[PDB]
């Protein structure tokens, strides 16, 4: 039943809200990348395992950029030949009539005829 | 056209070579056509002229595309009275396929053809 999955996700979100409120922040953005809030504790003085998690606790300083994605939309790519074709075969998309085009191809033109 | 008479623009060999080049779709035969047309004695004013530039040649692949040039031609008006409806229709269909313009000429036009097939 979908209600089951909805309830599971709701409980999982409420737990994260509780934990964030207990720490002292008000958003998941304020906690992304903040490694200094994590400490390592040993199991005890009877196991004597020398695990040092510091290699994963290392905090590189970002600089003037933020610690997460700060851009909208996808990463755009340069335009191929197809653009020109879309400029020419307009009666096909406006009326639905047969067309016939000719061009020149070069090996630096990838995905010839995919956007169409 | 006669053997003893003057020279004309459209002779038999020219017509046959053009029709062959356009029926088989072979560019070499069209080049033969152009060679056979542009080598006769001067018959018009534009035969006494010569093209002579001074810049250096460029590769052909950098010249503007075909369609951008084909959209500069048309077919002049030829009324449906003179031509058969078959030829008029074939001209109008063939020109609307490459993006260029065709003509209607005098003598009106069949209204039923105001919509595509």
């Amino acid at each position: 039943t979908p209600e089951k999955v909805v309830n599971l996700f709701t409980f999982l979100a409420e737990e994260v809200r509780e934990i964030l409120a207990g720490l002292g922040f008000r958003s998941l953005n304020e906690v992304i990348g903040r490694t200094d809030l994590l400490h390592q504790v040993s199991r005890g003085a009877e196991h004597l395992d020398d695990l040092d998690l510091n290699p994963r606790l290392a905090q590189v300083d970002p600089g003037e950029n933020a610690r997460y994605c700060t851009l909208q939309g996808r990463n755009e790519v340069p335009d191929t030949l197809d653009a020109r074709i879309v400029a020419d075969a307009r009666p096909l998309f406006e009326e639905g009539e047969k067309m016939q085009l000719a061009y020149n191809a070069r090996n630096t033109q990838r995905a010839i005829g995919t956007r169409l | 056209f006669r053997k003893s008479g003057d020279r004309h623009g459209w002779e038999g060999g020219v017509i046959h070579t053009l029709q062959q080049a356009v029926t088989n779709d072979s560019y070499t035969t069209f080049k033969k056509y152009s060679e056979q047309v542009n080598k006769r004695p001067p018959m018009q004013l534009r035969d006494l002229l010569e093209l002579r530039s001074t810049k250096a040649p460029v590769p052909v692949d950098e010249v503007e595309s075909i369609t951008a040039i084909r959209k500069r031609f048309i077919t002049p008006g030829m009324s449906m009275g003179a031509l058969s409806p078959e030829a008029h229709g074939t001209l109008n269909v063939a020109m609307n396929r490459i993006g260029a313009k065709s003509d209607s000429g005098e003598g009106g036009e069949d209204p039923a053809r105001f919509r595509p097939d």
